[PDB]
């Protein structure tokens, strides 16, 4: 699964844990097994403004 | 990655001649329209021409028609602004435009502008 | 002016190497990495030689490289041919602007 | 996104690796590391298993 997120939420993609970007947008469970990689990537996904 | 460069200021007489230029690096040039944008000591931003990403349509601000020149050359990634019988109003700094990350008739990727005197 | 403060000329024999220097304040250079060398004729276009403080784009020889300590960044030029000749410019991305420094006339004699 | 905010704003493309382990058919493996053949000895091997 891929998607893009704030440098501040980053850390919600966990089992049961509770923010504002596993609460509402998409959660994953407590018994959750395999492997998460996040990469800030601020030269293509943000622009001037 | 993606970056824009203005080039081609210099002094020049009124009523002189001028060769803008515009490099792109980190996206597809040729995909997408140029534009140039100055500010005039004093003034506002001003939308100056317009190029489409081909290069087949060319579109100029009344302040500028007939002496200024807008043009791209899509096989080595670099817009030109032409612009001659050069007047004082002319003097500013001067910024290509583009809407890679937004749409075409936008500008969200700017340079840092080139800055033009006329005496 | 607040550009980023270069030698104005430096001068180096075919062959040789020589270093320009780039200094600039806590807004540009040591603000962010988002530090480019410029290759410059007054009259065309600057040529990209390096962008991201290091890493050189597409048909640049490896005679050009960058670097960078603090708020000073630094280029250096190997192999000196006589097309080398021209003004170089660093520059910087700091987010709400770029800002260029004031340039450098390289001479091969 | 812009590019002048805290790490904690900028983007951060992610990707999460999910996999079942209910020892279905295998459909994913990658070791298959090589030895170059030995004649003439007597000599351990392990052919394919």
């Amino acid at each position: 699964d891929s998607f893009v997120i704030r440098g501040n939420e980053v850390s919600q993609i966990a089992p049961g844990q509770t923010g504002n970007i596993a609460d509402y947008n998409y959660k994953l469970p407590d018994d959750f097994t395999g492997c998460v990689i996040a990469w800030n990537s601020n030269k293509l996904d943000s622009k001037v403004g | 990655e993606v970056r824009l460069l203005e080039s081609g200021g210099g002094l020049v007489q009124p009523g002189g001649s001028l060769r803008l230029s515009c490099a792109a690096s980190g996206f597809t040039f040729n995909d997408y329209a140029m534009s140039w944008v100055r500010q005039a000591p004093g003034e506002g931003l001003e939308w100056v021409s317009t190029i489409s990403y081909s290069g087949g349509s060319t579109y100029y601000a009344d302040s500028v028609k007939g002496r200024f020149t807008i043009s791209r050359d899509n096989s080595k990634n670099m817009l030109y602004l032409q612009m001659n019988s050069l007047r004082a109003e002319d003097t500013a700094l001067y910024y290509c435009a583009n809407g890679v990350a937004t749409a075409d008739w936008y500008f969200d990727l700017w340079g840092r502008g080139t800055l033009v005197t006329v005496s | 002016q607040s550009a980023l403060t270069q030698p104005r000329s430096v001068s180096g024999s075919p062959g040789q190497s020589v270093t320009i220097s780039c200094t600039g304040t806590s807004s540009d250079v040591g603000g962010y990495n988002y530090v480019s060398w410029f290759q410059h004729h007054p009259g065309k276009a600057p040529k990209l030689m390096i962008y991201d403080v290091t890493d050189r784009p597409s048909g640049v020889p490896d005679r050009f490289s960058g670097s960078k300590s603090g708020n000073t960044a630094s280029l250096t030029i190997s192999g000196l041919q006589a097309e080398d000749a021209a003004d170089y410019y660093c520059c910087s991305y700091a987010g709400t602007y770029t800002v260029f420094g004031g340039g450098t006339k390289l001479t091969v004699l | 996104f812009r590019p002048t905010y805290g790490v904690g704003h900028q983007p951060y493309r992610v990707v999460v690796l999910s996999f079942e382990l209910l020892h279905a058919p295998a459909t994913v493996c990658g070791p298959k590391k090589s030895t170059n053949l030995v004649k003439n000895k007597c000599v351990n091997f392990n052919f394919n298993g």
